[PDB]
């Protein structure tokens, strides 16, 4: 969870999210909020079919003493997984979202019982 | 090797932290979640924190 | 922070904080430049010790609408601990000051990075 990957799937093709990787890295940034204090990395880029691409993002955090960190998985998943931060995400292409920390049985006994 | 123990001395003596022989930490207490503040500051070793 | 409490330590017997607390409060309007707009209040004297007492002030402000709100304890910190606002504060027998509010970790980080 530590790593803060997050998986995104874009209906867009390769070429075209390499091409404006500058863009896209700051509209993730704008849907964050925009502050200094958090920055969006691109982990990776791979396609997965003619219009589908996936983007692995982290995202780092700073503190007011200068000391960074990568924002946890599962709470950058949270945000992100937010009605009015799922528009915004669709409005750029995206499809798809995923974490790969494997959730904890009481974690997941919790999400069900309070889905919202 | 005379001018390089003198300065290296007057580098002791010295607030300015190169390798000032004085170096100790003292431990302060602080409650969460202020822990993520601090966040040392001008001339600190990362490696000393 | 919104209760906007200050305490300030002052070199002088509470006896003589309270014979003369009309002019303390006015004193420290004029440290805040005197408008109008702002108006110390004292929430509590407490003597300390035989020439020390703590007066816990806060300061409303008015806005152009009519509406009053208290300046944030945060705020009024830094603005008393400024150099040439502390001069003048000594000036009145303030030896210390301290804000209730516990400051984030980002907070801390901040300042400590910026202690300016």
């Amino acid at each position: 969870d530590e790593d803060g990957l997050i998986s995104l799937i874009f209906n867009k093709k390769e070429s075209d999210i390499r091409g404006q990787q500058q863009q896209l890295v700051e509209s993730l940034h704008k849907v964050l909020g925009g502050h200094q204090t958090l920055t969006v990395n691109v982990e990776g880029v791979k396609t997965k079919a003619d219009n589908q691409t996936e983007v692995i993002i982290y995202v780092v955090e700073r503190s007011p003493n200068g000391t960074s960190r990568r924002v946890g998985a599962s709470a950058l998943f949270s945000y992100f997984e937010q009605a009015h931060i799922k528009a915004n995400m669709q409005s750029l292409g995206v499809t798809g979202a995923m974490a790969q920390t494997e959730l904890s049985p009481v974690q997941i006994k919790q999400l069900i019982q309070n889905p919202l | 090797p005379i001018p390089e123990q003198i300065k290296l001395i007057v580098d002791k003596w010295n607030p300015n932290h190169p390798n000032c022989a004085f170096k100790t930490y003292l431990y302060n207490k602080v409650d969460e979640h202020t822990v993520p503040l601090y966040g040392p500051g001008p001339n600190e070793d990362p490696k000393e924190w």
